[PDB]
């Protein structure tokens, strides 16, 4: 039959400046939200581009459970997803860049916060949509500070043979 | 953000998009719908914007399609449109449909490339042609060419001016024998009937691209007084009389052996692409593909050679198999002795099958120096890429003496003062020069002579000089690319 | 003067680990009659038995006796900072080194400090005519 | 001529930085990229540079 087999297909995806961008003395923000594309007689639809990008952002931009400290927590904010006691590949949603306390000088808290980002952007890699990651980190002095995300893709149809590592599965999103 | 987080307050911009520094350019003509104002550099964003932007069929759009299409990300991609001369003439191809079809079949075609193929099936046996050429209501609406579908013929004419369109050989692969029932009875004819007739010549790159750095030039034209200025405004960003651009271009020559020969000229600042009379595909999309995928698409590494069938592999373009290899191999040799790029099937499959091209040497038109003798300086492309490299990276490096107390004359540096000399000037060079060993250089044949340093006042007569100014003078070597060996096989019958 | 043996200038460049602080190559000078003392020879060897020889990393050392700027902090000479230095010879030999750190620090009585550098090689330029390349 | 900036608005932003904020050591120069960066004016990139090298 014709070589278009694969019938898999792309539901909604996060995508960043979707509801524009907030602005302030300090600087402009993007607002990541849901897109609505609109046909030429309404009957408005949702985009599905830039899945794995989408993806990070849900990573990043969720608290996970929070570790336990010995006074407790309220009931309302321990963090993390009520979802999550039915999957079964043993992993837990969101993340926790965001629980990070101010330790010694501002250069060795700026190092523990791009710790905690490659622990939780490492989860990419275990549901196979990105092969690798990485993030680069400097620091220039008092109120400049710049974070650079890496992921790497894949073609949708392979084309070398002879890898070290393996095939990445769930690539038919080829990102 | 508010009501929310603990410590900080991440925020990223809404642009999805890095890496700038890789820039491309893409020159070319356009059709009358185009909204693009001519003559103006714009930026390009995706396939989805094309067309309207740039007509539909024009050679920029399928120039644009081919370059998106091998650089998916990494890259930013500029367009240059112009417009077709004051009286130029539309080429012209005839494809006469004869006989009647008496057998129930299909109908397929191949030109241009292989975007544009198509596929029908023929209605049923006792067809006429008028009822066939049906071909016009398939052929896609991206081909360059317009059909009219006349009364039993069909008419292709050239979407733009000029000797552009002037290029085709059609391959109707079924006939005879065939499995999807060759309709019997059935033939086409091919013949051209006009030529193209006048191109354009701009003349004022100066003015728009005055002051913008560009990696790579792509010209989408076979007009050699065209690609001549774009070699001539090359030479201007490698200039010495100002702050240089650096740069790059791309463009290809077609003819038989002694045509192709005759249009090369003694020119670092182009890669001449060489294809033959009878190249299946059409050339501007040949050569796009090669300055895509040479343009930083893959060669981030200045030191990345873009040849084999790993690296120099054009995947974007599908052509079936020759019967004949076109260039012959005692012309191919000639043509890399010449200083010309040639390229040829990547797989060997029987004629009429489906391949892809690949590159086998990447090198520029560079045959001699400005005193007439013969070298090999900037033979490989990556020489001019590591030669752009070296020049950037070393002005970087300098960058720490600017502002710095220099002490000439007396020598001794007062305790506390922050200040330098020429010889511990030179011996910090030399530092920065020998750890680059296997980066941007190979082994210095002497690096106690390749590296001079000289105040201003030794070269100056006497009171001619300035203060504070030095002449840094340094001979370098790009790294080595293979070796010959002498073996002599030397079976013994004798033993001890 | 061409024979006379001696250092003519000493150039130091620390660069704050702990704070990216960065501060220029100041001069120095020397507290007593003693000189500096190279080794530019990465691998080092070993006597074996007939002749043969076995041979192991090591690294390349200087040692740099020099007086303390009193403008910068004693803790900065000691292993709490990297060192770039450089020092002329009166004939002209110009020995550098980059990214050294210093090993072993001892106590000192606020102006004579002997430090020990350790760097992945040191570059010598010899006066003009060199025989070598 | 074709100055894209209020001319008074760049005259005061160079003689503020090189007048207090910078010049209490006076051998320092104002020159290069980092020591010469007008940070509080923006003005819109462009190709044409306005003045031509042999101009400048």
């Amino acid at each position: 039959n014709f070589e278009t087999a694969d019938r898999r297909k792309r539901f909604w995806t996060t995508q960043v400046a979707a509801c524009g961008q907030s602005s302030d003395d300090c600087g402009d923000c993007a607002r990541p939200g849901l897109q609505l594309l609109c046909n030429g007689e309404g009957r408005i639809t949702i985009a599905t581009d830039n899945y794995v990008a989408g993806l990070a952002l849900n990573i990043l931009l969720t608290d996970a459970s929070k570790a336990d400290t010995g006074c407790g927590w309220t009931p309302g904010n321990r963090g993390g997803f009520w979802g999550d006691s039915f999957r079964s590949d043993n992993m837990r949603s969101g993340s926790k860049i965001r629980q990070v306390t101010a330790r010694g000088s501002m250069r060795e808290t700026v190092a523990l916060i791009r710790a905690y980002a490659i622990d939780d952007l490492k989860k990419l890699v275990a549901y196979g949509v990105a092969k690798s990651v990485d993030v680069d980190l400097t620091y220039q002095g008092s109120n400049k500070i710049d974070m650079t995300i890496m992921i790497q893709g894949v073609d949708g149809n392979e084309s070398r043979v002879g890898l070290t590592g393996e095939r990445i599965a769930n690539a038919w999103v080829w990102s | 953000a508010l009501s929310d987080g603990f410590v900080r307050l991440c925020i990223d911009p809404s642009l999805n998009f890095f890496g700038e520094g890789c820039k491309i350019l893409v020159e070319g003509q356009i059709t009358d719908d185009a909204t693009a104002a001519e003559n103006v550099v714009t930026c390009v964003n995706s396939e989805l914007d094309l067309v309207e932007r740039f007509g539909q069929g024009s050679v920029l759009t399928e120039s644009l399609r081919k370059v998106f299409c091998m650089c998916k990300s990494g890259v930013s991609v500029y367009a240059l449109p112009r417009a077709d001369a004051a009286a130029a003439v539309s080429a012209v191809y005839t494809l006469t449909v004869t006989g009647t079809a008496l057998t129930d079949g299909r109908v397929q075609l191949y030109m241009g490339e292989a975007e544009y193929s198509l596929d029908i099936g023929v209605d049923e046996g006792d067809t006429p042609t008028q009822i066939a050429a049906k071909i016009v209501a398939a052929i896609s609406p991206d081909f360059p060419y317009e059909a009219t579908a006349a009364a039993g013929v069909i008419t292709l004419t050239a979407r733009n001016g000029g000797t552009i369109g002037n290029h085709l050989s059609v391959i109707y692969t079924n006939l005879g024998s065939c499995t999807s029932v060759t309709p019997e009875g059935v033939t086409v004819a091919f013949a051209q009937t006009t030529p193209g007739s006048v191109n354009p010549e701009p003349n004022d790159y100066a003015s728009v691209v005055n002051e913008c750095c560009f990696a790579v030039y792509v010209l989408s034209s076979d007009d050699t007084d065209w690609q001549e200025n774009l070699r001539d405004w090359i030479r201007s960003a490698w200039d010495c009389s100002k702050p240089q651009c650096f740069g790059h271009g791309y463009v290809f020559n077609k003819g038989t052996l002694g045509q192709v020969l005759a249009d090369g000229d003694n020119s670092a600042e182009l890669s001449r692409l060489a294809l033959p009379t009878t190249y299946p595909v059409l050339p501007y999309l040949t050569n796009a593909a090669y300055g895509a995928l040479s343009a930083c698409s893959t060669c981030e590494n200045p030191e990345l050679n873009v040849q084999g069938q790993t690296y120099g592999l054009l995947s974007c373009i599908n052509m079936p198999e020759s019967c004949t290899p076109g260039w012959e191999f005692t012309e191919v040799t000639q043509l890399q002795n010449n200083g010309f790029v040639v390229s040829g099937p990547a797989t060997t499959s029987g004629q009429g099958n489906f391949t892809s091209p690949y590159i086998y040497n990447d090198v520029t038109n560079y045959l001699r120096d400005e005193k007439n003798r013969p070298n090999a300086t900037f033979r490989d492309a990556s020489s001019r890429r590591l030669a752009a490299a070296t020049g950037v990276a070393l002005a970087t490096f300098l960058q720490q003496f600017n502002g710095l107390a220099v002490f000439t004359k007396n020598t001794n540096i007062k305790t506390g003062i922050i200040g330098t000399n020429l010889r511990l000037m030179l011996g910090k060079i030399r530092k920065w020069a020998s750890d680059n060993v296997g980066v941007l250089f190979s082994e210095f044949d002497n690096i106690n002579e390749d590296i001079q340093l000289v105040s201003d006042f030794d070269v100056q007569p006497k009171c001619v000089g300035q203060p504070g100014v030095f002449h840094l003078n340094m001979r370098y070597r790009p790294p080595v690319r293979g070796a010959r060996i002498n073996v002599n096989l030397v079976p013994a019958l004798f033993d001890n | 003067c061409n024979k006379q043996n001696g250092v003519k200038n000493i150039l130091i460049t620390f660069t704050h680990c702990d704070t990216g602080e960065v501060i220029g190559p100041i001069s120095h000078e020397q507290p007593d009659d003693t000189l500096p003392t190279y080794k530019t020879c990465a691998w080092t060897n070993t006597a074996l038995t007939n002749g043969a020889v076995m041979r192991s990393a090591s690294n390349a050392t200087m040692t740099l006796p020099v007086v303390r700027d009193p403008r910068v902090p004693l803790a900065w000479y000691q292993g709490c900072a990297q060192i770039d230095a450089q020092v002329e010879k009166f004939d002209g030999t110009v020995m550098t080194l980059t990214e050294g750190a210093v090993t072993e620090p001892e106590e000192s009585d606020g102006r004579a400090v002997t430090m020990t550098i350790i760097a992945a090689e040191i570059d010598e330029l010899l006066p003009p005519g060199s025989l070598a390349a």
